[PDB]
């Protein structure tokens, strides 16, 4: 019952093919799709981004699992009031690809160029500190956002992990990186340039939907502690 | 049944080849538990990617180029060579700069040759107009990188751009040169092997008219990708390293050292002369005629005081109670070893204490002091 | 995106390919796997005998990885000079792998004792640091194998892919989650000899050198762009 447009043609990069279903090989519980409510979009991030911004700037490092919990934590309730994220609640063990929306609403005398791209498990290294940066996430496969002409940035994003297993709460065998696919960050490129008498602002709006996702191992929502600020 | 044909006559040699990479089969020790067994890929796990023109098919961004309402008509914007190698430049005692994945995977060879799609996308609306030549020179030397500017170009390959309602286009730069192949620009650590076969430029044919409404700057980045003719071939030792571990260690002289296979040490007795690693040798200090050496670092005790030959062919390094003992104005004042004055100034073996060996080759201090 | 191309303003006349070299040189470089394959230094040591050590014991333990080790820099001039080598410079350009490895470890002249070698999948990898080389007991169920010093001293070894995943991570780690670091490198190779405690004496301070390549099963992952590189002519003389 979300339902949402844009007036340009988006910009998708996939990073790579649809994945497989995977639950023939390590869940033998009741594995239950819910693509009639998790396959609805949300908006998990919107923020302003001003010509103050320089070149080489980060806006947002979204982590897209958990920047869905994230984002209702940080937004006053718990999780079992949006009816996107309740499997996450009831479900301890998760899986499934991902649709990462990023649009923008500048107007056409602004120029400036934005860009999404999606890194798998950026917390599992330490050397991203030293590839945090635009000239690093141009050379793997990104959106671009164009905010002459209001472009928006569609983009795909299939599960693939190590494990093929995402948990969603403490776990026997780790508890640290709940729930961690890799960094949706939102690099500057091309900052605002505007007139004297310019508009300053730029609203940025973040879209997710998870359509083929599968939910394992029920449990009691009490065991589900809340997510890291 | 007696076999009595007489067998072969071969050549032993120890090891495997290890250059060759290809149609060869390789044995080995495998700690596999199957002879039959390889690593294999399920349905999700058969991964996506490898291949030089998988690599070379990727633009990776170069250089911001800042293009202003005011620059004049044959304002010069980039120079920059027409080699994979693009200069891009990050503000440590070493500095490490950004490539092109052409660029890096051009640096893991030592020839190249092909074209070189550079992408100019210039960022601007539809209100700016603008004109730019982005022309290709093959064959500029150094003392010729001067001397340049657009009606010098036009001469040679080029192309004019109007920036207008579309705002990018992925100039191919051509392979121009007298070789089949073009040598690596950077080479090894090796101050000889070269610079580009060609260069690039790109002056601004019209300057930029904008309306009063937009900036009167405008960015433009350039990316570099390799061409669809790219082709690399010989496999050499890289020109880049990692910035996992940018640390360094120069080797001046000046530094001392236990020599190699000898350290570490520790202090103990040796029947033929306190001295160990079979007495670890040290280096011979260059000493001119009339002076004296000792050394301080930078058992029983720590042993912070330290060179003579022995008479084996290698030189020792005696342990001291202090710099006093070891302050070496009587050997290089003609003594020996053997000296009952020597003797004295030495360390006894009770001295030898726990032994407890030195941390790796410790850097001791080469103090050199007039006689 | 970034592969895009909006209008090519093409000068050039089409190229004669040459192959990647197959029509001058004799042989393609196009695929970067049959690179990979070349053997490259892997880590050097040098032997140091702490205890009187028994003949089970372990004289060095390494994790094994692609990824190339935790670079140790009296430098080796080798790791002070020739920075990183080839196969964790095209590895930083993979978050992921999955494959076999190949080892190859040399042994010095002198020592003349029996060598056993293990391959243990057990062992995970905490963090980046201590993924080196580690100088110190032979073990039964582990994959094993004894190199014989008279007949000849290099063992070679090609070690499988033994990880309950799907791929494993192949930029440095920095062991964020507790059950990744079982998930990166492939085991632990452990090299230990017979030598009792007089005949090792001798054996102090020689150089073992291993090798590694990875031998037709490693598939790498997913694109992820270069880090920053440092140019080698600009380190100091």
């Amino acid at each position: 019952n979300v339902v949402l447009t844009t007036q340009r043609d988006p910009s998708t990069s996939i990073p790579a093919p649809v994945s497989v279903k995977w639950s023939r090989w390590t869940s033998n519980d009741v594995v239950d799709d819910y693509a009639t409510i998790t396959s609805r979009w949300y908006q998990i991030a919107e923020f302003v981004w001003s010509k103050d911004d320089p070149f080489d700037k980060e806006l947002a490092r979204l982590i897209l699992p958990r920047a869905l919990l994230s984002s209702i934590e940080a937004n006053s309730d718990a999780i079992c009031d949006v009816p996107n994220t309740i499997p996450f609640k009831v479900h301890a063990y998760w899986r499934g690809d991902m649709e990462v929306r990023v649009q923008i609403n500048s107007n056409k005398f602004q120029v400036g160029q934005l860009q999404a791209t999606w890194y798998y498990s950026d917390h599992e290294n330490l050397n991203i500190s030293s590839k945090r940066s635009v000239y690093g996430f141009s050379q793997m496969d990104h959106a671009l956002i164009s905010a002459s002409a209001s472009n928006e940035a569609k983009l795909v994003i299939p599960f693939k992990h190590v494990y093929p297993f995402l948990p969603t709460r403490i776990v026997p065998d780790w508890t640290t990186g709940i729930l961690d696919m890799g960094a949706l960050n939102i690099r500057v490129i091309a900052p605002l340039r505007m007139s004297a008498t310019g508009p300053t602002t730029c609203n940025v709006v973040v879209f997710i939907k998870l359509n083929n996702s599968e939910f394992t191992g029920t449990s009691s929502g009490k065991f589900y502690a809340s997510q890291i600020r | 049944p007696s076999y009595q044909q007489s067998p072969r006559h071969f050549v032993p040699t120890g090891m495997h080849s290890l250059a060759l990479g290809t149609n060869l089969v390789e044995p080995l020790h495998a700690l596999r538990l199957d002879a039959a067994g390889t690593t294999q890929h399920p349905v999700g796990c058969a991964p996506d990617e490898m291949t030089v023109s998988s690599i070379a098919s990727r633009y990776g961004l170069i250089r911001r180029v800042q293009w202003k309402k005011d620059h004049a008509k044959g304002s010069l914007l980039l120079q920059l060579d027409a080699d994979p190698f693009v200069e891009q430049r990050i503000e440590n005692p070493i500095s490490l700069y950004w490539f092109a994945p052409v660029g890096v995977v051009s640096s893991m060879f030592m020839q190249w040759r092909g074209s070189l799609e550079y992408r100019f996308d210039i960022i601007a609306s539809q209100f700016h107009t603008g004109r730019l030549i982005v022309g290709y020179v093959p064959g500029l030397t150094a003392s010729l990188q001067l001397q340049m500017d657009y009606m010098k170009l036009k001469s040679s390959s080029y192309v004019v751009f109007d920036l207008q309602e579309s705002n990018s286009f992925t100039f191919e730069v051509p392979y121009v040169s007298y070789r089949p192949w073009w040598v690596r620009k950077y080479g090894g650590n090796y101050l000889p092997s070269t610079d580009a076969p060609s260069t690039l430029f790109m002056y601004v044919q019209v300057p930029l008219i904008p309306m009063e409404a937009v900036s009167d700057t405008i960015d433009i980045n350039v990316y570099v990708r390799g061409g669809s003719s790219f082709e690399v071939c010989v496999p050499v030792q890289p020109s880049l390293g990692l910035n996992w571990n940018t640390d360094f260690i120069l080797r001046n002289d000046e530094e001392y050292r236990a020599k190699t296979g000898y350290a570490p040490y520790y202090a103990g007795v040796w029947h033929s002369f306190l001295v160990r690693w079979q007495i670890a040798q040290w280096p011979t200090i260059s000493v001119p005629r009339g002076e004296l050496a000792f050394l301080r670092i930078k058992g029983t005790q720590p042993w912070r005081t330290m060179v003579w030959p022995s008479g084996h062919g290698y030189n020792i390094g005696i342990p001291t109670y202090n710099a006093e003992r070891a302050r070496a104005q009587h050997l290089y004042g003609g003594g020996s070893l053997t000296d009952e004055k020597a003797k004295q100034l030495f360390v006894p073996a009770n001295q030898q204490g726990p032994g407890k060996v030195s941390n790796g080759n410790p850097v001791w201090e080469v103090m050199r002091a007039p006689l | 995106e970034e592969s895009r191309n909006t209008t090519v303003l093409d000068t050039t006349t089409t190229l004669q390919s040459s192959g990647f070299g197959r029509a001058f040189f004799g042989e393609a470089f196009n695929d970067l796997k049959t690179l990979m394959r070349r053997y490259q230094l892997y880590g050097q040591l040098l032997l140091s005998v702490t205890t009187d050590k028994d003949i089970d014991h372990c004289m060095f333990t390494f994790p094994c990885l692609p990824q190339g080790l935790a670079l140790d820099i009296s430098p080796h001039e080798i790791f002070n000079r020739c920075r990183d080598g080839i196969i964790p410079l095209i590895a930083s350009g993979y978050r992921f792998y999955r494959g076999d490895l190949r080892y190859k470890i040399v042994f010095p002249s002198n020592v003349n004792s029996n060598i056993w070698v293990q391959h243990r999948p057990d062992r995970r990898l905490e963090g980046w640091s201590a993924a080196k080389i580690v100088n110190c007991v032979y073990n039964h169920g582990y994959a094993s194998h004894i190199q014989i010093t008279r007949v000849n001293n290099v063992i070679e070894l090609e070690v499988p892919f033994y990880n309950a995943t799907c791929y494993n991570y192949l930029q440095a780690f920095n062991a964020s989650s507790a059950a990744s670091s079982y998930a990166v490198s492939l085991g632990e190779i452990s090299v230990g000899f017979q030598a009792t405690s007089d005949d090792i004496a001798s054996i102090v301070n020689k150089p073992v050198t291993i090798y590694y390549s990875i031998g037709d099963g490693m598939q790498f992952s997913q694109w992820v762009g270069y880090q920053p590189m440092m140019i080698l002519d600009q380190l100091p003389a």
